[PDB]
């Protein structure tokens, strides 16, 4: 269980990754 | 200040610079051996004060007996003198070219040097230049073969200079070395144990490099070629730069771990050698004591002296058994089927091994800048730096940027065909 | 123009102190023992 | 295993004359955003 | 708190005679150490055989005694083992193996002396650690 | 004759002398002087037994300014101090001048963060930068203050040298184990973030100059109206949104968050001093040790490193800590078989 | 500074017979000795007496005069 | 016809990524050392480092937690030599062997390298400069140094540098105690790289933060950026240059905005450049300085220096580093 606590968490910040590159506020120019 | 970049297209003054840079690689060739046999002492260890050509003046067996530091001094003093006036030679050619005045004007001239994005002149010149390492190389086969030796460290006793004869021509093993893996022990090139070998691998080059030069002076470049590659001056830089680089690499862990091209008699031992010396070493000494070197048990289970490798053979244990594929002179005749013959060991051991052993194992490659000799916790009373430590320090770091360069010099010729100039 | 604070001071306050200690270490150098 | 060793040299191969090839390439050579030279 | 002349007031024969040796020579003492030794014998320290050291009192107990300027010369000359029962000069620095041991060719009785003489006068110095390099173990 | 001296003192001139000008110059120069001073001309073995300057022959490296001995603890022992008795000679022999490097030294560093307040109000920008500040000057309290005091005296702070700082390192990893601490970690993410930032900032501006900006095409020169600026962050936006994934295009962020990464850091790092400082450390893991005595076929590197440790305490600390006078036998020193 | 006093004359006229005279009078401060009283920085004649293989050490904090005159007794 | 399809879609825009040619290795590769690496940390067996039959076990499920560690390096048998699946027999034995530390290793450097290249290649395709390729490579020649060159240079991958965080600190001290890097000038000039790279993006965004646009739509309860149709940008310069020219000297301050990036960039990338040449240089024994004696020839009698406090540290650990796995009296790698 120390275990899955390091493991918990670090799926999360794999997560993270994609739901932050591929879904992330577009960035235009439409200023 | 691009002062050298300002000169890209002038090529009348490229020559006058190229043939500047080129007196000065000269000169050093003549301070050095000067300066070396000056500092030089007869009968001690080439490689004990701090010397790199000699070294390799007595490698093409120039001037030494039986592994015997020099016998006849002289033919150091010819090399310093020569090379030292060969950069006044040039030393005049390179200014001269350089500031009397520029080129391509001139018709005749134009006929027998032309310039870039001329892929026939290119390709023409470049062949030129390749006629030229062909005879060079070929000359070093002449040197062992009909005149003066060469050094071969192996078989027997000594092994001072020694003429050769019909190198390893056969047409399979010299490219052999050049498809076997580059790990462990075995390394393409370095792979390299017969002094044989080496000549014939020369013979060779020559021939393909003539047969080269010859082949893009008549012929101009393919469509695949020109769709590759790109034509600007800087571009070809980028091309013999990053050329260099993986030689420099080549080379440096090339000196690491010696060929007989390299005789560790004059370079020092190897990084190996000190560990596996220091393993024989011990075994006499122990032997000596009445010691049975078969039953030893380390702390570990696995022997003090001798155990395994994964392929099943005797090798020296401790942390030197990860170069139980090292080679030498010294270690091999107690060589055998399976490994280590624990009967000559006890049996057939001369004495003058335990020297060599001794003595590496003493001079180990160790050292620091303050040119403190062993590990780093030594006491300043000893000075060395095994020389291959020297080349391969030194020679690693411009391989590296130089690497650096062939990127920088690349990614401009990018900007020129089209991208920032 | 004059001497001044910033200009004069600044510089030598630095700048002298050195040579004395460039020359007292120069005779370091040279001791035996 | 070796019927492993023998797969993976055919992948790794496989992706290399997808470089090579790649460069090489009469098709899309050096092509630039700025200037293209065929 | 220099360097004083009992110092250099070391033992010559093993019956009770003494020499006091000079400056000029304690130093060529080093220089010799450090040009045919140090390189396996550091600081006083056999670096090929780590239980025989180079110490005062360890030479005592050798055969023929050590602690003295001539028994070193003679080692110098010729090996003996520490008992006297082998001829290690096909093994041991020895000017009877100039030929194997190059550095020892150009050597001489002067200079053997004096490396001699470094040997004794520096554990007055170093004390402990010249033994089994304490400062340096 | 107050607001006279204000411009007079404020007035602008090569080298800015404002109300601040006073703690910083005479503080900044003489911390200086002292380092410099000893450096080249004092011997610290009658309080440390080791060999401080250039008089006795160290290098550059070797040479520094020595802390007092333990036996005074904190007493700050100024010339007149009840101990140096105004003898100067002693009062350095002591080593009187660690004291007086870091307390000139440390108002230095309130002068020079005071100086960049002025400057702001003068200019009339924001004192943002003041307060960049703030980190080393906290490394240097943590460090050189904060610490000395929670110990045994001012003998255990930094040593005022190159080598004499990294003697402080390894003495750190072997009590403290300092490379365990978190806040170490955090303060090490930083510092390597500045620098990586450092080098993609820099190189992307550099390497999406707008092209032609130059036909001769080098690139030194600018002008005020040069309002847009020499390169694209539309461009450099999809580079590194294609090769590294991610990218926020807007100016104003990037150099703040180049703020906060440096910075954020060096302040944990304080903290994780301030710790020490009470040798309350980061050096154990219980539930390892724990399993680490009941069972020995089983090792980590956590385990491999408490051993170097050890070995560093045992060795290095009867000539590193003259006071205690500690004898250690030979035999008694922990070693590996055949080193 | 653009090189200002950098190029005339007078300013290396009082500095070429200054800066020599500070380089020297500095150098006489360590060839007389000064330096050593002054800053009291033992010489190598006055590190240990000879065969004292012990360290000075302080202990007392209100004795670090009296005790350093008692290391200097000794040496002499 | 195919061929020609294929590669225009390798070559442009794709809205994720770009792909290119370098990308067409460093996908797959990067890939197999991820999953592989991701495993070994997460279950990993023991691993003997130095060919001695003493497993060292950093997973996580073998009682570990993220600091005590992770992939432990080959074993000094197999130590120099290539020791892929195909060579070994069961996987039980290979995870015994430290076969995870090799296969990691070789993908990640050869796809590490080729994410340099894609940054290159990049540029071709948007007509950029060829920078970013350039400074992208002090750390990856870094990577090389500390995971390459020397277990190149010291004879077996084993004692690399561990995959875990802990083995990273081993590796570091092991290393001084070995090599004594701290008192050498190319580990010396990285202290300054970073430090330095610290001490200027903390001046830079510093300055250029207090510098900015005053008066742009910035109240006291919103504060909204600025995006290229920006003409003017977010600071005035001039007062940039203004401040830290008065903070000390005009020549101090930069006077332009090229020679402010150029050297964020030069002081950085040129300090990592020499530490990873260090390591690389140690690689093959040439260790850091060391002045280890300086004496009173009065009586001979010796003076500890500094650095000799240093060495007294440095000393401690030689001694128990790799405890229990040398036989000689010295060791001589
Ligand atoms: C094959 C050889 C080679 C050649 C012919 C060139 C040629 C050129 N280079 Mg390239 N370069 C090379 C290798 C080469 N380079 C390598 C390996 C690298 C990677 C480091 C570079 C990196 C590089 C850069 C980064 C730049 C160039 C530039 C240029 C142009 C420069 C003109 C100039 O201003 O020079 C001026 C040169 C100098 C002031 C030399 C500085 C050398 C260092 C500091 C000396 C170190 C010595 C040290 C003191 C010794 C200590 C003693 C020792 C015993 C310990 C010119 C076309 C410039 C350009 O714009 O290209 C078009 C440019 O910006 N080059
Ligand atoms: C690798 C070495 C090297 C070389 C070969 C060159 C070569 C050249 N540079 Mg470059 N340069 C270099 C390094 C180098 N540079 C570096 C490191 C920098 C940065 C500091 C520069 C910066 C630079 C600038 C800024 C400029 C050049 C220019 C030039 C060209 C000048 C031609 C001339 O007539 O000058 C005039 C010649 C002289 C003043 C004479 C020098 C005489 C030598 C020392 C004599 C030596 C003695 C001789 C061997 C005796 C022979 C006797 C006989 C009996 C044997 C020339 C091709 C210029 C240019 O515009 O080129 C296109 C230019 O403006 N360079
Ligand atoms: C890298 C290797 C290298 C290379 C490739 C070259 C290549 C070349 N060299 Mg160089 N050289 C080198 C190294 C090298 N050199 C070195 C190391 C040195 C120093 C030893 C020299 C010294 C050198 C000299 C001294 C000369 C050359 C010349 C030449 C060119 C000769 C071509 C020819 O057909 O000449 C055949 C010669 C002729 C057709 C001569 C015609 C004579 C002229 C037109 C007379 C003008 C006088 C007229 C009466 C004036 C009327 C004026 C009115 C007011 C009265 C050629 C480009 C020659 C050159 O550049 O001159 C053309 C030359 O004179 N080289
Ligand atoms: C001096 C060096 C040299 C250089 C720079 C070139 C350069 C070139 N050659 Mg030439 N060549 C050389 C030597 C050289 N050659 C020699 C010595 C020979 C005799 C065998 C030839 C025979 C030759 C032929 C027959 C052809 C060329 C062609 C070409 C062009 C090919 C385009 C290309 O690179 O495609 C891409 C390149 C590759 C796929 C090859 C990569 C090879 C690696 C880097 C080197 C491997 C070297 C080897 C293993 C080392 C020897 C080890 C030793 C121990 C035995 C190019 C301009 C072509 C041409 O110009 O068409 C008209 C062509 O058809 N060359
Ligand atoms: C003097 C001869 C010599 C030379 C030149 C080399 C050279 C090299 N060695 Mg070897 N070595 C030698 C002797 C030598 N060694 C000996 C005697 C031993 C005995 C112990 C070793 C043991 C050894 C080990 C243990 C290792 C090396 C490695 C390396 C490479 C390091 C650079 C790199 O990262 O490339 C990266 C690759 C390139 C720059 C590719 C160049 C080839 C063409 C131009 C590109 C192909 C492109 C494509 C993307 C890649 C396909 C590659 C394929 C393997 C899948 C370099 C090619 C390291 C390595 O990475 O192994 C190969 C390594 O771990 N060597
Ligand atoms: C508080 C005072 C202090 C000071 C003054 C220093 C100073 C130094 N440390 Mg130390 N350090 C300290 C505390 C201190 N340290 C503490 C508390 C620790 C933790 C125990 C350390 C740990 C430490 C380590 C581990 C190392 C150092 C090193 C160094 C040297 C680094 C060189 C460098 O590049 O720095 C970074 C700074 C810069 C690159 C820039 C400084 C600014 C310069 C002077 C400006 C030059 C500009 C010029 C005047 C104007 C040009 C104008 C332009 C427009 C053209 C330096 C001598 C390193 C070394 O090499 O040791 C010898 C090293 O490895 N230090
Ligand atoms: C190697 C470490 C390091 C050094 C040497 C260093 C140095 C400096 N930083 C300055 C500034 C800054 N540094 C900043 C952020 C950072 N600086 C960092 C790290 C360093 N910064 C880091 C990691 C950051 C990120 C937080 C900022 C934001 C600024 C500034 O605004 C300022 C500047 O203008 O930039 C250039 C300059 C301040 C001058 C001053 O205030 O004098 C006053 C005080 C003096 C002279 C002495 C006080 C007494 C101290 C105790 C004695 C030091 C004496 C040494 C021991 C003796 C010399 C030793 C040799 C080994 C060198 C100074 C050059
Ligand atoms: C003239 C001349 C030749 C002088 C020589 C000087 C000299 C030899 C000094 C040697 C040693 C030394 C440091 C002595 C210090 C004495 C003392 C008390 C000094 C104060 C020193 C000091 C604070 C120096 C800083 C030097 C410096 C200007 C470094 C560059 C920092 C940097 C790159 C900042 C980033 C930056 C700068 C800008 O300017 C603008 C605008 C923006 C935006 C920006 O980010
Ligand atoms: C920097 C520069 C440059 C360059 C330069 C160069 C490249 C140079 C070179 C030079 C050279 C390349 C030189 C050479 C020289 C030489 C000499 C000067 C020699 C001498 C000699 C002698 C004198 C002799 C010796 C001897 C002998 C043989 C015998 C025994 C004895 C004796 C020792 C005497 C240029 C112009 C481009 C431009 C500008 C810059
Ligand atoms: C103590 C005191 C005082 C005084 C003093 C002072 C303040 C001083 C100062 C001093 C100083 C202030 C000094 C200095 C010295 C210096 C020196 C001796 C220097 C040198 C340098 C060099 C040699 C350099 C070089 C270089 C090079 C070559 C290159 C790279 C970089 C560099 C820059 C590093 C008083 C009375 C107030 C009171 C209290 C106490
Ligand atoms: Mn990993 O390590 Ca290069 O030092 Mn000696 O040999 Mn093995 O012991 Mn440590
Ligand atoms: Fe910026």
């Amino acid at each position: 269980m120390e275990t899955i606590t390091y493991v918990f968490i670090f799926a999360c910040i794999i997560a993270l990754f994609f739901f932050a590159i591929f879904f992330r506020e577009p960035p235009r120019i439409t200023k | 200040w691009a002062g050298n970049a300002r000169l890209i297209n002038l090529s009348g003054k490229l020559l006058g610079a190229h043939v500047a840079h080129a007196g000065l690689i000269v000169f050093w060739a003549g301070a050095m051996t000067l300066f070396e046999l000056a500092h030089f002492i007869p009968e001690k260890p080439m490689y004990e004060q701090g010397l790199i050509l000699i070294p390799h003046i007595a490698t093409l067996g120039w001037g030494v007996g039986p592994g015997g530091e020099v016998v006849d001094t002289f033919p150091f003093f010819v090399v310093g003198v020569v090379h030292l006036i060969s950069s006044a030679v040039l030393g005049f050619g390179g200014v001269y070219h350089a500031i009397r005045g520029p080129e391509t004007l001139e018709e005749y001239s134009s006929f027998f040097g032309y310039d870039w994005k001329d892929k026939n002149k290119m390709t023409t010149i470049l062949g030129f230049h390749l006629i030229v390492l062909g005879i060079g190389a070929l000359l070093l086969v002449a040197k062992a073969m009909f005149f003066g030796g060469l050094y071969d460290t192996w078989a027997p006793g000594g092994g001072d200079v020694r003429v050769i004869t019909n190198p390893t021509l056969d047409p399979r093993v010299i490219f052999g070395y050049l498809l076997k893996s580059p790990f462990g022990g075995e390394g393409w090139i370095v792979s390299v144990n017969n002094l044989e070998d080496v000549v014939g691998g020369h013979i060779w080059i020559g021939l393909i490099c003539i047969a080269g030069g010859i082949w893009h002076i008549l012929t101009t470049p393919f469509g695949w070629a020109r769709r590759a590659f790109i034509w600007s001056g800087e571009a070809y830089l980028s091309y013999s730069l990053g050329a260099l680089s993986m030689m420099g690499f080549i080379a440096t862990c090339f000196v690491w771990f010696n060929n007989t091209v390299y005789p560790s008699e004059f370079y020092g031992p190897t990084g190996p050698e000190a560990s596996q010396a220091q393993a024989m070493t011990f075994l006499i000494r122990d032997q000596k004591l009445g010691a049975n070197v078969g039953s030893a048990q380390g702390p570990t289970g696995l022997g003090k002296y001798l155990m395994r490798s994964p392929t099943g053979e005797i090798i020296f244990g401790g942390e030197t058994m990860r170069f139980w594929d090292f080679r030498g002179p010294w270690l091999e005749p107690l060589r055998g089927p399976n490994g280590l013959d624990l009967n000559k060991i006890k049996n057939d051991i001369q004495p003058w091994q335990e020297r060599r052993a001794a003595e590496y194992m003493t001079h180990a490659p160790l050292g620091s800048l303050n040119s403190v000799g062993g590990v780093a916790t030594e006491i300043n009373s000893v000075n060395f730096v095994s020389p291959r430590s020297w080349l391969a320090t030194s020679h690693f770091v411009l391989a590296f940027f130089f690497l650096v360069g062939h990127l920088w010099h690349a990614g401009r010729a990018r900007a020129a065909a089209a991208g920032f100039e | 123009y004059p001497i001044f604070t910033v200009r004069w001071v600044a510089v030598h306050t630095l700048a002298v102190p050195t040579i004395f200690f460039l020359g007292a270490i120069a005779a370091m150098q040279f001791i035996q023992r | 295993m070796e019927t492993l060793k023998i797969t993976v040299y055919i992948v790794v191969t496989f992706f290399v004359l997808l470089f090579v090839f790649g460069f090489l390439s009469g098709d899309p050579a050096r092509n630039p955003k700025r200037k293209d030279l065929e | 708190a220099e360097l004083t002349p009992e110092v250099l007031t070391v033992p010559l024969n093993s019956e009770g005679k003494t020499i006091t040796l000079t400056e000029k020579q304690y130093l060529e003492g080093k220089r010799l150490f450090q040009y045919a030794c140090a390189s396996c014998h550091v600081g006083g320290i056999t670096k090929t055989n780590p239980s025989l050291d180079l110490r005062t009192e360890t030479l005592a107990l050798a055969t023929p005694p050590r602690d003295n300027i001539e028994g070193l010369v003679d080692y110098m000359k010729n090996p003996t083992t520490y008992d006297g029962e082998q001829e290690i000069a096909e093994v041991h620095p020895s000017l009877r193996s100039a030929d194997i041991f190059p550095k020892m060719r150009n050597l001489t009785e002067k200079d053997l002396v004096a490396i001699a003489g470094h040997i004794l006068v520096e554990p007055k110095i170093l004390g402990d650690k010249w033994g089994g390099g304490k400062v340096y173990y | 004759w107050f607001d006279i001296l204000d411009d007079w003192l404020k007035r602008d001139r090569f080298v800015f002398v404002g109300w601040s000008g006073i703690l910083l110059f005479p503080c900044a120069y003489l911390a200086l002087g002292g380092w410099l001073t000893g450096t080249t001309f004092v011997t610290s073995w009658y309080t440390h037994g080791l060999a401080s300057s250039y008089l006795e022959g160290c290098n550059f490296l070797t040479v520094a300014v020595s802390t007092p001995a333990n036996s005074m603890g904190h007493s700050l022992l100024l010339l007149w101090g009840p101990e140096a008795q105004g003898d100067f000679t002693r009062w350095c022999q002591l080593g009187g001048l660690w004291t007086f490097i870091a307390l000139h030294g440390a108002f230095g560093l309130i002068g020079f963060m005071l100086r960049q307040f002025e400057i702001a109000r003068l200019v009339g920008v924001r004192p943002y930068n003041a307060i960049a500040f703030s980190a080393p000057i906290a490394v240097f309290v943590s460090v050189f203050l904060i610490y000395p005091l929670g110990q045994s005296s001012w003998f255990f702070a930094p040593s005022f040298g190159v080598a004499a700082i990294f003697r402080f390192l390894l003495f750190f990893q072997g009590f403290h184990n300092w490379t365990l601490n978190p806040f170490h970690m955090m303060g090490v993410a930083g510092v390597l973030g500045g620098a990586l930032l450092c080098a993609i900032h820099g190189a992307t501006v550099e390497n999406t100059l707008f092209q032609d900006g130059e036909g001769a095409s080098t690139f030194r020169a600018f002008n005020p109206t040069q309002a847009e600026e020499t390169y694209s962050m539309v461009t450099a936006n999809r580079f590194w949104s294609q090769i590294f994934g991610i990218a926020f295009s807007n100016k104003r962020w990037l150099h703040f968050f180049m703020l906060f990464v440096p910075v954020t850091g060096l302040w944990m790092s304080a903290i994780g001093v301030v710790g020490l400082a009470l040798n309350l450390r980061s050096y154990d893991f219980i539930s390892q040790e724990i399993r680490a005595a009941e069972d020995p076929e089983f090792e980590t590197f956590y385990t491999k490193n408490l051993l170097l440790n050890e070995g560093i305490r045992a060795w290095m600390a009867p000539q590193d800590q003259p006071h205690e006078n500690f004898v250690f036998p030979e035999e008694v020193l922990p070693r590996g078989n055949a080193l | 500074p653009f090189s200002d006093i950098i190029t005339s004359v007078r300013y290396w006229v009082i500095h070429s017979i200054t800066i020599p005279a500070l380089f020297i009078a500095g150098w006489l401060f360590v060839s007389t000795g000064l330096a050593y009283d002054v800053f009291g920085t033992p010489r190598p004649d006055s590190y240990y007496a000879q065969e004292q293989r012990s360290i000075p050490l302080v202990t007392d904090r209100f004795e670090a005069k009296q005790q350093v005159e008692t290391f200097l007794e000794q040496l002499k | 016809n195919l061929w020609e399809r294929f590669c225009n879609w390798v070559t442009s825009t794709d809205n994720r990524l770009y792909v290119g040619w370098f990308g067409v290795i460093m996908i797959p590769t990067l890939l197999a050392a991820t999953i592989c690496f991701v495993i070994a940390f997460i279950a990993a067996p023991p691993v003997d480092i130095d060919g001695i039959r003493e497993p060292v076990s950093g997973s996580l499920l073998y009682g570990n937690n993220i600091i005590t560690g992770a992939v432990v390096p080959s074993s000094n048998a197999i130590g120099l030599h290539f020791y892929p699946i195909w060579e070994a027999a069961s996987l039980d034995e290979w995870l015994y062997n430290g076969g995870p530390y090799q296969l990691i290793i070789f993908h990640f450097l050869l796809g590490a390298s080729c994410y340099m290249g894609r940054q290159w290649e990049l540029s071709y395709r948007l007509g950029m400069r060829p920078w970013i390729c350039v400074a992208y490579s002090a750390p990856l020649a870094s990577a090389f140094a500390v995971f390459l060159i020397y277990p190149i240079g010291q004879g077996s991958f084993s004692d690399g540098m561990p995959l875990g965080i802990s083995g990273t600190f081993n590796f570091m001290i092991v290393f001084q105690a070995e090599h004594n890097i701290l008192m050498h000038p190319f580990h010396q000039l990285g202290v300054a790289g970073v430090f330095g790279g610290a001490l200027f993006c903390a001046m830079h965004g510093s300055l250029v933060t207090s510098s900015l646009i005053r008066e742009t739509t910035e109240t006291e309860s919103a504060n909204y950026g600025y995006k290229f149709g920006q003409e003017e940008e977010t600071y005035n310069i001039v007062a940039a240059h203004g401040y830290f020219g008065r903070l000390i000297f005009q020549y101090a301050s930069f006077n332009n905005s090229r020679s402010l990036h150029f050297f964020l960039a030069a002081w950085p990338v040129v300090g990592v450049w020499f530490t990873a040449l260090g390591i690389s240089t140690m690689a093959f024994n040439l260790n850091g300085f060391n002045f280890n004696h300086s004496v009173i020839d009065a009586k001979g009698n010796v003076i500890n220096t500094w650095a000799d406090i240093i060495n007294r540290a440095n000393l401690g650990m030689e001694v128990m580093h790799e405890r229990n796995a040398h036989n000689f009296p010295l060791d001589l790698a």
